[PDB]
RNA sequence: GCUCGUAUCAGUUUUAUGAGGUAAAGCGAAUGAUUAGAGGUUCCGGGGUCACCUUGACCUAUUCUCAAACUUUAAAUAUGUAAGAAGUCCUUGUUACUUAAUUGAACGUGGACAUUUGAAUGAAGAGCUUUUAGUGGGCCAUUUUUGGUAAGCAG
RNA sequence: GAGAACAGAAAUCUCCAGUAGAACAAAAGGGUAAAAGCCCCCUUGAUUUUGAUUUUCAGUGUGAAUACAAACCAUGAAAGU
RNA sequence: GGUUGCGGCCAUAUCUACCAGAAAGCACCGUUUCCCGUCCGAUCAACUGUAGUUAAGCUGGUAAGAGCCUGACCGAGUAGUGUAGUGGGUGACCAUACGCGAAACUCAGGUGCUGCAAUCU
């Protein structure tokens, strides 16, 4: 039909929320760090909640964004643990998805001392090639309705990629 | 505690008509403003520096000084019993020209060029504007507009 | 405190005063309640359409409506019945009514500046009522109509001025004529909306006109 | 005690009464307010343009 | 989605080629602009856009009803001059600034002076007024969108224009090399960009290291069997070519303007009048209304 | 009094060109309020069948009424400028200004500009200065309008 | 609005819509969307000399503001500010 | 005539859905040694027009399309208003005379034109 219509993974965000700032943060930005191999951001508190602990502008966060072949096999040993299987739910109507995990110092790499352990989030940013057109500076412009994503297209590259099924429940 | 800003009773002068706020087009910037030509101000509110006073909207005066980014204008100004000779330094912004005058350089071409015609063949080409004259006589024909009776509507409640 | 004689604020001397941001101390309105009857009532059933027209330029108290719309509504529901009419209030209480209190007790000058600070402070509500406007609609069966004559009769006894009772040509609430609506509703172009009618449009996206308005376009082919 | 604080009563009436005159504008008028640059600029064009004149008269 | 009807008729679009998003106005609203004092005088812009494949140089200046072009030098005619390949390098922005440069100087009829540098060694040199003579003609960078960066093809066509005897006011900041812990320009690393040093250095690794990107990139210098050693030899044999003629010779327009019309005709899609406008809601009220 | 003698003028109209945001109009235009419904929900509560009768709002298409401190639009009257010899047109001279320029700007030199010297009407003389008196408690009337219930009330 | 372990109406991330319904130190109004808002980078022009002008106005002051000149700086790649 | 770059008027140009796109252009698209910039070559920057694509952008078309624009002897000379009266009305207001004169509604049409330069079956 079209070659070049076909989806891609664009990103994975790695997210992450740590209540509090200090060694859980450090030890949080270097599992990700050995995670992914670039270093991730302190996503900073943008309000206080007094119910939270938090205080304006205190770092309350970490992520991280992957892509290329890179997100390739890092979403794969991701989906391991997931089984390549996914609840119908978790699908945005953009046909992003995401889901969490409980672990990954000793998931894929071998545990060290004082890292703690952590669960975490994962979530996809998946568009077929063309993305550029809605992110330059120059001529910037839409994406038309046929090149939009929607839930179907992306559970159905769901299933073709991995042999993956959706709807475990 | 009465209030005379330098901005008061200006909520709606200042304003930015409907559909046509944010910057201002690039013709306003490009137009050429020599000393002598008669412009108008009318206040663009979205730039803010070199504004006019309020009291100067609308007012018309010429040009008397050019400078970088603002020309100068003479107004004449309603005070006491005499006018005064006021002196506005304005940016480019809030001043366009007056198309009154350009009205009055056409006629005064086109008056030139009866003017030049008149010489060479048909003298006294009535140079000076008449105004509206009353109508003259005329026949107005019933041929297939015979006069239709008319009569006033009966009155009724409309509602 | 007690309220003071309508009279007082009859004419339209004063700007419209609105409860808003600024007017915040506002009491409420007597008159809550604006459409009486079979309100749930469709178009076709009740042709007729009766107003209370003022002809004069005046405030409404918001208290007076409520008064006419009480002694309008009992005479005629004990007569022809509650679900034999539609009675709908058209003008809305918005204007403010300001009051200055006085002092009425012995020595009241000492504890009171006279003018001094007369800013009123809000009082009441009233409608602002203009020549030719229309006070009360009421739409009803052409049976029923001199029993809504006789109630729209009994309401201006409690109304300011001169008002009149004029019957509409109109359908009912529809600003069509009665035959202009009827060439309408024969040739489906009209759909019930529970108290009122849509009209079909010659203007607009065709697939929703056909949707909305199949029989129009099913007795065209015919 | 309380008096009528202002009013515009008779004012127009007394503006009139001599009438409010323009300021009987004036050929060459003040060069004030100007650009400086301009203005000792123009110095100059004129003191050539004096000479030249003056030399043309001989 | 649902976009309101009150939010339509509330809508004030920006101007047309800010919706288009090619002209950022709050820029040239600065730009075009002029010293009020100097009433008629135009002011130019050299504009520089990069499109995939070309590279466009022209001389703007601005009127009422719209933009004039004094003299354009686009990278499409590059090839005469005897630039082929890779027409979009930073090398060949370079060059496409001084072909401009030289191509304006010689329509407004300063050739003769202004040559810029014969020789060029990469050093920071504007162009200088000469002693009681006409002055260096005064162009202003109009970059547009695109992000002003330290070695960007903008300034590699930028110092292509200051050395084509054109005087456009800069700072060595912008081009590349530009050390921070020092305010000195490298000339010996200019003059390979100016000659594609950037380029030849990754001609001769990859030649060094494999051949199959070698061979897959860079395909038409190895169709002409031409070396990383030569890529200098073609840019100067350029420069001196485009100081020898930078007349704009234009091309010879086969199958000329009424014909392309012509053409484009056949394949333009037309629009309706009332008529087909009315038949076609008929014919579908009648589709819709044939027992559906 | 002075300088001059039909004007560089005008509590005016017309032509043209603006400026405003009141009246009115508007809420199936934003904002704030508003009466009536009609049709459609995620497990961000069904409170009872846990999806089965019972509702938990919002969105859409309408509808009624509004607004001094809301408004798309938008009058009337009032208001600014112009309606020429201090102008128009042509030529080339100055500048330390400006331009890339012998480019422009400003000031000009010379040369052509009566049926009407460039809209109407009028001008009663026009313009300018000096000096000084009194006054600096106001009040009434149509219209507009604020506070007040209103006032031969106050503003 | 759609979603995503813990995490719920609300802690962080992503997408779509979003004519401004936010922010702009502080009253209200005006004004602003590749900005006048947010984040980042660099700086002191919040400097000197005086004058001219606008508002209040007696065309006085004070305050505030506008546009320039001569500098000298800041910033930017520059126009420019 | 299409396309590009720079624009003018700044919606008759916008917005929602679908359709078509010969040639050329544009764009997506490919790779990080260099400059450069990010959590991430996604943006930016660089290198190649080569490996491909019209899917998208963009252009145009379609919609009794929303919107927007123009006009109407459409509403309506209506609301409103200037002037006048020893007009009416207790008043509220209204009528009339001489003038100016809308807005909403209704209907009709339309849905970019163009400047400079270059390019293209």
């Amino acid at each position: 039909q079209n070659p070049m219509r076909d989806l891609k993974i664009e990103k994975l965000v790695l997210n992450i929320s740590v209540g509090e700032s200090g060694d859980r943060l450090t030890r949080a930005s270097k599992v990700l760090e050995q995670l992914s191999g670039q270093t991730p951001v302190q996503s900073k508190a943008r309000y206080t909640v007094r119910t939270f602990g938090i205080r304006r502008n205190e770092k309350i966060a970490v992520h991280v964004t992957v892509r290329g072949p890179k997100a390739e096999e890092i979403l794969e040993r991701g989906l391991k643990v997931k089984e390549y299987q996914l609840r119908d739910r978790n699908f945005s109507a953009t046909g992003n998805f995401g889901f969490g995990i409980d672990e990954h110092i000793d998931l894929g790499i071998k545990y060290d001392p004082s890292i703690g352990i952590f669960g975490m989030d994962f979530y996809v940013v998946m568009n077929r090639p063309g993305a550029r057109v809605t992110r330059r500076k120059r001529c910037k412009g839409t994406v038309g309705n046929s090149h939009k994503t929607t839930k179907e297209d992306t559970v159905s590259w769901f299933k073709q990629k991995y042999d993956a099924d959706v709807l475990d429940k | 505690g009465k209030s005379h800003g330098y901005r008061s009773r200006t909520r709606y002068m200042f304003q930015r008509d409907f559909r046509k706020h944010g910057a201002v087009h690039l013709s306003t910037y490009l137009k050429v403003y020599k000393v002598g030509d008669i412009v108008d101000i009318k206040a663009n509110g979205s730039i803010q520096k070199g504004m006019p006073h309020k009291f100067y909207q609308g007012k018309t005066g010429v040009v008397y000084n050019v400078t970088k980014s603002s020309v100068g204008v003479i107004i004449n100004k309603m005070v006491g019993n005499r006018y005064l000779e006021k002196r506005l330094n304005l940016r480019v912004e809030h001043i366009k020209h007056s198309k009154c005058r350009q009205e009055f350089l056409e006629r005064v071409k086109a008056n030139a060029a009866k003017r030049a015609e008149a010489k060479a063949q048909g003298v006294a080409v009535q140079l000076k504007r008449q105004p509206a004259q009353p109508r003259e006589s005329r026949i107005v024909s019933t041929e297939g507009n015979v006069p239709q009776t008319l009569a006033p509507v009966p009155y009724e409640t409309f509602i | 405190m007690a309220r003071r004689p309508a009279r007082c604020y009859r004419y339209q001397k004063n700007k419209p005063y609105p409860k808003s941001r600024y007017n915040r101390a506002v009491p409420d309105s007597k008159i809550r309640i604006y459409d009486l009857g079979k309100k749930k009532a469709t178009v076709d059933e009740f042709p007729l359409c009766v107003h209370l027209v003022s002809n004069e330029l005046e405030q409404l108290s918001s208290e007076a409506l409520e008064a006419a719309r009480i002694c309008a509504n009992k005479y005629i529901t004990k007569t022809v019945g509650r679900d034999a009419f539609h009675l709908r209030v058209r003008v809305h209480p918005f204007h403010v009514l300001r009051i200055n209190k006085m002092l009425s007790c012995a020595g009241a000058d000492r504890l009171q500046q006279g003018m001094r600070g007369a800013w009123g402070k809000p009082h009441g509500l009233a409608a602002r009522v203009d020549i030719g406007q229309i006070i009360f609609s009421v739409r009803c069966k052409d049976v029923n109509k001199p029993v809504v004559i006789e109630g729209l009769r009994r309401a201006r006894y409690k109304f300011p001025g001169q008002q009149k009772i004029i019957l509409s040509k109109k359908w009912g609430f529809t600003n069509l004529d009665r035959p202009e609506y009827i060439k309408k509703r024969d040739a489906g172009e009209i759909k019930d909306d529970g108290a009122f009618v849509k009209f079909l449009s010659k203007k607009g996206s065709l697939e929703k006109n056909y949707n909305e308005f199949p029989e129009y376009f099913q007795n065209l082919s015919a | 005690a309380k008096s009528k604080n202002h009013t515009a009563h008779n004012q127009t009436r007394k503006a009139h009464r001599n009438g409010i005159k323009k300021p009987k504008t004036y050929k060459y008028p003040s060069l004030k307010g100007v650009d400086p640059k301009f203005r000792r600029n123009h110095k100059h064009a004129l003191h050539g343009t004096a000479k030249a004149l003056a030399a043309a008269k001989k | 989605d649902a976009k309101s009807s009150a939010y339509s008729s509330r809508f004030q679009t920006p101007f047309r080629r800010r919706r288009e998003g090619k002209t950022d106005y709050y820029q040239r609203k600065r730009l075009v602009t002029q010293h009020k004092a100097k009433y008629n005088t135009p002011k130019y812009r050299l504009v520089v856009r990069f499109t995939n494949k070309d590279i466009i140089c022209q001389i703007i200046s601005s009127t009422i009803t719209g933009d004039v072009v004094l003299a354009a030098a686009y990278s499409h005619e590059l090839p005469r001059y005897g630039i082929t390949h890779g027409l979009t390098n930073w090398a060949a922005a370079y060059a496409t600034g001084l072909l401009i440069a030289r191509r304006t100087l010689q329509k407004l009829g300063l050739d003769e002076t202004y040559k810029g540098v014969e020789e060029v060694e990469g050093e920071y040199e504007l162009t200088e007024a000469v002693e009681d003579g006409p002055r260096p003609f005064k162009v202003f960078l109009d970059i547009g969108l695109q992000r002003t960066t330290t070695g960007a093809r903008v300034f590699g066509a930028l110092k292509g224009a200051s050395d084509g005897g054109l005087y456009v006011p800069h700072s060595e900041n912008r081009f590349p090399g530009w050390d921070f812990e020092t305010e000195e320009i490298d000339p010996e690393l200019l003059r390979s960009y100016i000659f594609g040093g950037h380029v030849s250095q990754y001609m001769e690794e990859l030649a060094d290291d494999d051949e199959e990107r070698f061979s897959e990139l860079f395909k038409g210098y190895l169709a002409d069997d031409i070396d990383a050693d030569s890529l200098e030899d073609i840019y100067t044999s350029a420069h001196e070519a485009i100081r020898a003629d930078p007349a704009f010779k234009p091309t010879e327009k086969k199958f000329t303007k009424e014909q392309y019309a012509a053409e484009s005709k056949k394949y333009r899609q037309t629009k309706l009048s009332k008529e087909e406008r009315a038949a076609r809601v008929a014919a579908k009220i009648a589709a819709l209304a044939g027992q559906q």
